[PDB]
C-alpha cells in the first residue's frame, strides 16, 4: 500500500537457462556471518546449496542473517515466501526495514490463504526478477522459504486437471518443475558480462525423514546441503548445524587463504570429537589422548555458537578461530569461552588495528610472531572466572 | 589378590567385546528386514492411489 | 466331495470324515476369476467377495441332528504371512488349528507345531480332565518364559541370568525337544519305524520332565522318540 | 500431402492428427518450426518423438523441449527416419546435445554429412565373438585384481573427492596411445557446472582431440534425458562397426537413464510396477545393454557409474543393473588420505575375469597370494595400534605391496613433473610375485611409491 | 464460531479467544466428501485441496490494528503418528504448545503443565 | 545361421498334462556328475527339482556340468534361456561343442533385448519339443535357465493390458503360469511308454 510501482520493463517467467559454453567456475566466496557455514560449508557465488531440515529449527533466521549481512557487499537480495503466514512475513520485513537492509531487497509473497497457482508461480518470478539484474553485471541472491509447498500446490492443481498420478500422487514431470528453475543459476563468464546469481532452496521434513519423495528429489539437484537438527536446537544450540551430514562440492574454491589455513584442523578436530561425545559420562578412559580431545571438542563446540542477528565479519571469524585451533584456549574455561570471544573481538577493535587491515588488504592471515604476540598480550588483561 | 584382580578386568573387557559383536550382526539383520518391509509399503501406497484414480473412469 | 459326504449324512445318518487338500487353492482361483468378471479389487488384490464365499463354502460343513461331518483341512499361508486376507478369514470358522512355522522346521523339529499358537476349543478343565488342563497349561507357561528371554541371550549370553531362568531354559529345551516325535510315513525318509503315544502316556511324561526328573540326561536324548522309556533307553546307549 | 495438425497439448505430451494411411511408424522425428504471423504469437522450433497410436488418425508423442506457446492446429513435418546423428571423424573434439547439433560454439556440421539412427536392434547371434578376452588397461591395480574384459560392463563405485574424473583421463589416454581406440562420453542428468568443469579439464590434460561428448542436462524434459545414451552408442558403433576398432564408452549414471524412463512412462499414463517403477524396466535396460556387445570386428567397452537409492542394493534398479556387469571398481577416500593414486580399493573391487581359464595359473595365484596377504594386514590392525613371529614378516611384505599399486599417470604429469609409465600384465605380475618371494625385501618402503615397473623401484632405493 | 468471534475484533475492539475441540476432524470431514464429488485422490486418500482448506480457515485468525482473536486449539495424532498429512499441515501454523501431564497431576501441581515439553517461539 | 530346420511334425504349446492313471513312482536314477548332489540330494527321472540361489552363486556351471555328463546315458536335453545375455549364451553354446555334446541337445533363446511376449513363450516351446521324445517311449531333461525373468516378463505384460495387481505387483494367475508348465513333467506307466 505505497502506491503504483513504475517499471518500463517486462521479462517472460519461463525463460532458458545459460548454456554450458556461457558459463565460468566458482571462486569468488558468499559472506553469511555465521562461522559453522563459513568455515565447514562454505558457499561461492553462482552456486545451489539447500538449507533442509524440520519445523522448528530456525532456518529463516539463517536466511534474515545471510540477507543482513550483504550491507556493504554489493549484492541484490531477493525473498521469496511461498505458503507462509501473513504475520510472520509482516513481521520479517519489519525486521529486514529496522537494520536498513530493505535499501537492496525485494520480497515477493504467496501466503496460505492464496490460490495454488501463485504459489506455483511464486519463484518463477522471483528468478525472473533476478536475471535482470544477472545480465548487466550485477550479482544476486534468491531465497525460497519452501521448495515443498509449491511442490503440494502444483500436485492438487494437476490432480484437480486430472492429469495422471505418480508416487505420492504426484505428476509424472515434478523432477522437471524444480530442476528447470534451479539451473537458472549460474557465473557468467565475461564474454556474457561476469554477473552471477546464488540460489538457497528450502525444503521442511517431517521427523526427519529425508527419505521422502521431494527431499530426496532437491537432493539430487543443488551443489551440497545444510543440515539442521531438532535436538541441537531445544537444547539451545543456535544455530543448530550438523557438521556430519552437510556438505558443499564446490569446496575450498570458495574460500579465501586465511580461512582456507585455518579451516582443516578445525573441521579434523570436530570430527575426533564427535565420535567421543556420547561417553563423556564414563570418564577415567585413556588419559592420553580422549579427555584431551573432550576438551578441545569442547571449546571448539563453544566457539561455534552464536546470537541472533549480529553477524561476523570474516577477519574476526579467522582471527578467533585460529587462536582455538592453536592451542591459546586451553587455560580459560568451557563457561568463558563466549565472554573470551567477545572481549577478544572488543580488544581487536582498539589494539589490533593493523592486522585486521592485513587480512582485508591481503586476503591472507598475518606474521605468526605477530599474531602470537598479540593473542599473548590480550590473555594477560582478560580476567579468568 | 592382585592376580585375581588383572584377571577380573580382563575378563570383563572380553566379554563386552563379545556383546558389541553380537548386537552389531543383529542390527545386520534387523536392517534387512527393514528394506522390504519400505518397499513393500511403497508398491502398496501407489497401487492404491491408481486403484482409486482408475474408479472415476 | 461336499455334496457326496451330504448325501451320507442327511439320507443314512452316518458319521463322515471329510479331508480337503489346501482350501486356500479355493479362493486363490476366485481371486483369479473375479477379475476378468469385471470388479473392482480388494485389500492386497483380492475379490470384494472372499468372505461370502468362504462362508458359503463352510457353512454346510456341520453336524445337524442326524449325522455328523468331521472335517480336516490343510491351509496354505502364502509367503509365510499369517495375517493375509486369506488366512485371516479362514481363522474364524475353526474349532482347533495348529501352525507350522518354518523356523522349527529348520532346527530339525518335526513337526514343526507352533505350541503356543494352536488352539482347541475342548481345552477345558471339564471336558479334557484336571490333571492334563495344569500340566499343559504349566507346559506352555515355561514355553512362553523361555520365548521371552531370547534377545537377551542372544545379544549377552547365559552368564549374566538368575539361577531360576537358566532352570527355566534347562527344562524349556526338553520340552521343546520332547514334542517332538517319529511318524509312521516319515519311514522312508530316517529309518525309524514310527511312533504311536496315547494321552495318559503323554500327560505323565510331560508331569515328570515337569518334576526335575529327567534334569541330568543330555538335551539329545528327547529328539524323535515316541515316550519317556525311550528317552531312557536312548541315553543309555549314549554312554550316560 | 504429409502434413499433420497439433491436436492437444499437456506439457510435455502432444497429440498430433494425420492423414488417412499416411502415419508415421513408431520412433520417427516429427519437426515443428513456426514464424509468428502476427503480434497475438510466437517463434517455435521443435522435435517430437512418436511414442503411441491411439487410433482415428491420432498419434501420442513426447517433446525434446519445452511446449511453450503452441497453438492447436500448427502444421507437423514428418521426416521419415528416427533421430539421425552425425558420425565419423568429424564428432571428434566436439559437443553435442541430443538432437546431434553442437553446443560448443565452433560452427555447424555441414548438411551433407552422413547421420545414422538411434534406434537400432542388436547384433545378431552369429556375429558375435566366440571367445572372451582380456583389455589391457595398463594400470597395475586394475589390471591385476579387477582385470577388465573387452566387450564387458564395469561399475564403479566412486563419488566427489576420489579421483574419478582422472581415472577416466588416464583410461582414455592409455586406450587411445597403445591399442588405438576412441572414446566417447555421455553425460545423462548432468549439472551445468560439473560439465563445463570436464570439458575444461580434458581440454587442459589434451585427451580431447580423442573423444566425442553428448550432454543432456537437469533442465531438459523426461523424453531427452531418457534418450542421451543412445546418441553416444550410436556414435561410437560407427567406429566399431565400419573402422573396427576397440571403443571405450563413458557413462555418468545409469540411474537417472532409468529415472527418465520411469517419469515418460508416468507421464503416458500406465499403471506402475512394483516400488513405482515402469512396467518396462528390464525391458529397456536390456535394449540399451545388448548392442554394448564384441562382435568379430572390433568392441565397444563400457565404463558405467551407478548411484545405489537408499543404500539398498536389493532395489529395483540397481538389481536390474547389476545383472548386465562383468566387474566393478570402488574408489575410497582413505586410500587417497595416505597418498596412494589411484585410490582403487584392492580387496572391494571384484571381477569375474579373475578365473585360472582366463588369465593362466601364474596371474590367478599371484593375485590370490596378494589379496591373502592384504586381508591378513587388515586384519593385524587392531593389534598393531612383536605380536608374533610371522606377523611381522607379513606386515613387513604387506606395506610394500600396498604402496606398489600406486602410478604415476600421464595426466598427472602437467601438476607433479615425473613423466607417467605404462605397465604391461606380465611386467606387474612378475613384480608382485618377486616381492612376494622377498627378493626386494631390503628396501625402504617409500621406494615404493608412485613408479612403474619394478626396475624404478630399484633406481630410486639406489638414488635415495 | 469464526464469524461468531470476528463481529466483536471488528466492531467493538476487543481481543478475544477461540476455543477449537478437535481440528483434524474438519480436515478429516473434508475427505470424506471430496472422493464423492468427483476428485481423484492423493496420498494417503486425502483430498487434493487439503493445505488450501487449512490456510484458509486458519487465516482469518490474526491481530489487526482494532482488536484480535487468539485460538486455542486441540489436536488429536492418528495412532500418535505425526509424519500424518493432517497433522503435518497443521503443525505450520502452531506458534506454541501447551502439554499436560499426569505425572505432575499425580503429585499435586495444578495446572499440570510440562516445563521440559512445553515450547514456545 | 546353419540353414533351414527340416521338420514335418507340429505340437501345440498349450496342452494337457498326464493324468493320475497315466504316471507312476520314479525308481531310476538321474546322474549329475557331483559328488555333492549326487550323494546329499539325489534326483530321479521324471522328477521336478529346484535351484535356487543368489546370483553370482553359479547355477549355469551345474546346469552345462548336468549337461555334459549324459554322454553315456540314453538321454536327450534341451537348454531353455530366458533373459540372459546372449554373448553368454554364445560362449556356453561354445563350451557344449567341445566337449561333443552338441549330438543331443536343442537350446532355445530369448534374449534380454527381445519382446515380453517372447520371453513368456520359451518354456511352453521348450517343453512342447520336449514332449515330442517323451511320448516315444524316450528320457528327456529340460533346463530353464530362469523363471524369475518369465515372472517379470509376464508381469509387464499383464501391467499394460491394465489388470489389478497384487503382491509385489505380481497378477493373480502368476501361480497358473508356474503350475501349469511344471506339471507336464512326468514319469509315465507302461501302458502309455
Ligand atoms: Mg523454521
Ligand atoms: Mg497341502
Ligand atoms: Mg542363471
Amino acid at each position: 500500500g505505497l502506491g503504483p510501482v513504475e517499471t518500463t520493463e517486462t521479462r517472460p517467467i519461463e525463460s532458458p537457462a545459460p548454456g554450458v559454453m556461457d558459463r565460468r567456475s566458482v571462486h569468488e566466496p558468499l559472506q553469511t556471518g555465521i562461522k559453522a557455514i563459513d568455515a565447514l560449508v562454505p558457499i561461492g557465488r553462482g552456486q545451489r546449496e539447500l538449507i533442509i531440515g524440520d519445523r522448528q529449527t530456525g532456518k529463516t533466521s539463517v536466511a534474515i542473517d545471510t540477507i543482513i549481512n550483504q550491507k556493504d557487499q554489493n549484492m541484490i537480495s531477493i525473498y521469496v515466501a511461498i505458503g507462509q503466514k501473513e504475520s510472520t512475513v509482516r513481521t520479517v520485513v519489519e525486521t529486514l526495514r529496522k537494520h536498513g537492509a530493505l535499501d537492496y531487497t525485494i520480497v515477493v509473497t504467496a501466503s496460505a490463504s492464496q490460490p495454488a497457482p501463485l504459489l506455483f508461480l511464486a519463484p518463477y518470478a522471483g528468478v525472473a526478477m533476478g536475471e535482470y539484474f544477472m545480465y548487466k553485471g550485477k550479482h544476486v541472491l534468491v531465497v525460497y522459504d519452501d521448495l515443498s509447498k509449491q511442490a503440494a500446490a502444483y500436485r492438487e492443481l494437476s490432480l484437480l486437471l486430472r492429469r495422471p498420478p505418480g508416487r505420492e500422487a504426484y505428476p509424472g514431470d515434478i523432477f522437471y518443475l524444480h530442476s528447470r528453475l534451479l539451473e537458472r543459476a549460474a557465473k557468467l563468464s565475461d564474454a556474457k558480462g561476469g554477473g552471477s546469481l546464488t540460489a538457497l532452496p528450502f525444503v521442511e521434513t517431517q521427523a526427519g525423514d529425508i527419505s521422502a519423495y521431494i527431499p530426496t528429489n532437491v537432493i539430487s539437484i543443488t551443489d551440497g546441503q545444510i543440515f539442521l537438527q531438532s535436538d541441537l536446537f531445544f537444547s539451545g544450540v543456535r544455530p543448530a548445524i550438523n557438521a556430519g551430514l552437510s556438505v558443499s562440492r564446490v569446496g575450498g574454491a570458495a574460500q579465501i587463504k586465511a580461512m582456507k589455513k585455518v579451516a582443516g584442523t578445525l573441521r579434523l578436530d570436530l570430527a575426533a570429537y564427535r565420535e567421543l561425545e556420547a561417553f563423556a559420562q564414563f570418564g577415567s578412559d585413556l588419559d592420553k589422548a580422549t579427555q584431551a580431545k573432550l576438551a578441545r571438542g569442547a571449546r571448539t563446540v563453544e566457539v561455534l555458537k552464536q546470537d541472533l542477528h549480529q553477524p561476523i565479519p570474516v577477519e574476526k571469524q579467522v582471527l578467533i578461530i585460529y587462536a582455538l585451533t592453536r592451542g591459546f584456549l586451553d587455560d580459560i574455561p568451557v563457561e568463558d569461552v563466549r565472554r573470551f570471544e567477545k572481549e577478544f573481538y572488543l580488544f581487536l577493535d582498539q589494539n589490533g588495528q593493523h592486522l585486521l587491515e592485513h587480512i582485508r588488504t591481503t586476503k591472507d592471515l598475518p606474521n605468526e610472531d605477530d599474531l602470537n604476540k598479540a593473542i599473548e598480550a590480550f590473555k594477560k588483561t582478560f580476567v579468568v572466572s | 589378590l592382585l592376580d585375581a584382580k588383572a584377571s577380573e578386568h580382563a575378563a570383563r573387557m572380553t566379554a563386552m567385546k563379545n556383546a558389541t559383536d553380537n548386537a552389531n550382526e543383529l542390527i545386520r539383520t534387523l536392517t534387512l528386514s527393514y528394506n522390504r518391509a519400505r518397499q513393500a509399503a511403497i508398491t502398496q501406497e501407489i497401487t492404491e492411489i491408481v486403484a482409486g484414480a482408475n474408479a472415476l473412469q | 466331495g461336499l455334496t457326496m459326504a451330504e448325501y451320507f449324512r442327511d439320507e443314512q445318518g452316518q458319521d463322515v470324515l471329510l479331508f480337503i487338500d489346501n482350501i486356500f487353492r479355493f479362493t486363490q482361483a476366485g481371486s483369479e476369476v473375479s477379475a476378468l468378471l469385471g470388479r473392482m479389487p480388494s485389500a492386497v488384490g483380492y475379490q470384494p467377495t472372499l468372505a461370502t464365499e468362504m462362508g458359503q463354502l463352510q457353512e454346510r460343513i456341520t453336524s445337524t441332528a442326524k449325522g455328523s461331518i468331521t472335517s480336516i483341512q490343510a491351509i496354505y499361508v502364502p509367503a509365510d504371512d499369517y495375517t493375509d486376507p486369506a488366512p485371516a478369514t479362514t481363522f474364524s470358522h475353526l474349532d482347533a488349528t495348529t501352525n507350522l512355522e518354518r523356523k522349527l522346521a529348520e532346527m530339525g523339529i518335526y513337526p514343526a507345531v507352533d505350541p503356543l499358537a494352536s488352539t482347541s476349543r475342548a481345552l477345558a478343565p471339564e471336558i479334557v480332565g484336571e490333571e492334563h488342563y495344569q500340566v499343559a497349561r504349566k507346559v506352555q507357561q515355561t514355553l512362553q518364559r523361555y520365548k521371552e528371554l531370547q534377545d537377551i541371550i542372544a545379544i549377552l549370553g547365559m552368564d549374566e541370568l538368575s539361577d531360576e531362568d537358566k532352570l527355566v531354559v534347562h527344562r524349556a529345551r526338553r520340552i521343546q525337544f520332547f514334542l517332538s516325535q517319529n511318524f509312521h510315513v516319515a519311514e522312508q525318509f530316517t529309518g525309524q519305524p514310527g511312533s504311536y503315544v496315547p494321552v495318559k502316556e503323554t500327560v505323565r511324561g510331560f508331569k515328570e520332565i515337569l518334576e526335575g526328573k529327567y534334569d541330568h540326561l543330555p538335551e539329545d536324548a528327547f529328539r524323535l522318540v515316541g515316550r519317556i522309556e525311550e528317552v531312557v533307553e536312548k541315553a543309555k546307549a549314549m554312554g550316560v | 500431402m504429409t502434413r499433420g495438425r497439433v491436436i492437444q497439448v499437456m506439457g510435455p505430451v502432444v497429440d498430433v492428427k494425420f492423414e488417412n494411411g499416411h502415419l508415421p511408424a513408431i520412433y520417427n522425428a516429427l519437426k515443428i518450426q513456426h514464424k509468428a504471423r502476427n503480434e497475438n504469437e510466437v517463434d517455435i522450433d521443435l522435435t517430437l518423438e512418436v511414442a503411441l497410436h491411439l487410433g482415428d488418425d491420432t498419434v501420442r508423442t513426447i517433446a525434446m523441449a519445452s511446449t511453450d506457446g503452441l497453438i492447436r492446429g500448427m502444421e507437423v513435418i514428418d521426416t521419415g527416419a528416427p533421430i539421425s546423428v552425425p558420425v565419423g571423424e568429424v564428432t571428434l573434439g566436439r559437443v553435442f546435445n541430443v538432437l546431434g547439433e553442437p553446443i560448443d560454439l565452433e560452427g555447424d556440421i555441414p548438411a551433407d554429412a552422413r547421420r545414422d539412427p538411434i534406434h537400432r536392434p542388436a547384433p545378431k547371434f552369429e556375429e558375435l565373438a566366440t571367445e572372451v578376452e582380456i583389455l589391457e588397461t595398463g594400470i597395475k591395480v586394475v589390471d591385476l585384481l579387477a582385470p577388465y574384459i573387452k566387450g564387458g560392463k564395469i561399475g564403479l563405485f566412486g563419488g566427489a573427492g576420489v579421483g574419478k574424473t582422472v581415472l577416466i583421463q588416464e583410461l582414455i589416454h592409455n586406450i587411445a596411445q597403445e591399442h588405438g581406440g576412441i572414446s566417447v562420453f555421455a553425460g545423462v542428468g548432468e549439472r551445468t557446472r560439473e560439465g563445463n568443469d570436464l570439458y575444461h579439464e580434458m581440454k587442459d590434460s589434451g585427451v580431447i582431440s580423442k573423444t566425442a561428448m553428448v550432454f543432456g542436462q537437469m533442465n531438459e524434459p523426461p523424453g531427452a534425458r531418457m534418450r542421451v545414451a543412445l546418441t553416444g552408442l550410436t556414435m561410437a558403433e560407427y567406429f566399431r562397426d565400419e573402422q573396427g576398432q576397440d571403443v571405450l564408452l563413458f557413462i555418468d549414471n545409469i540411474f537417472r537413464f532409468t529415472q527418465a524412463g520411469s517419469e515418460v512412462s508416468a507421464l503416458l499414463g500406465r499403471m506402475p510396477s512394483a516400488v513405482g517403477y515402469q512396467p518396462t524396466l528390464a525391458t529397456e535396460m536390456g535394449q540399451l545393454q545388448e548392442r554394448i556387445t564384441s562382435t568379430a570386428k572390433g568392441s565397444i567397452t563400457s565404463i558405467q557409474a551407478i548411484y545405489v537409492p537408499a543404500d539398498d542394493y536389493t532395489d529395483p534398479a540397481p538389481a536390474t543393473t547389476f545383472s548386465h556387469l562383468d566387474a566393478t571398481t570402488n574408489l575410497e577416500r582413505k586410500l587417497a588420505e595416505m597418498g596412494i593414486y589411484p585410490a582403487v580399493d584392492p580387496l572391494a573391487s571384484t571381477s569375474r575375469a579373475l578365473a585360472p581359464e582366463i588369465v593362466g595359473e601364474e596371474h590367478y595365484q599371484v593375485a590370490r597370494k596378494v589379496q591373502q596377504t592384504l586381508q591378513r594386514y587388515k586384519e593385524l590392525q587392531d593389534i598393531i595400534a612383536e605380536l608374533s613371529d610371522e606377523d611381522k614378516l607379513v606386515v613387513h611384505r604387506a606395506r610394500r605391496i600396498q604402496f606398489f599399486l600406486s602410478q604415476n599417470f600421464h595426466v598427472a604429469e602437467q601438476f607433479t613433473g615425473q613423466p607417467g609409465s605404462y605397465v604391461p600384465v606380465k611386467e606387474t605380475v612378475r613384480g608382485f610375485k618377486e616381492i612376494l618371494e622377498g627378493k626386494y625385501d631390503h628396501l625402504p618402503e617409500d621406494a615404493f611409491r608412485l613408479v612403474g615397473r619394478i626396475e624404478e623401484v630399484v633406481e630410486k632405493a639406489k638414488a635415495m
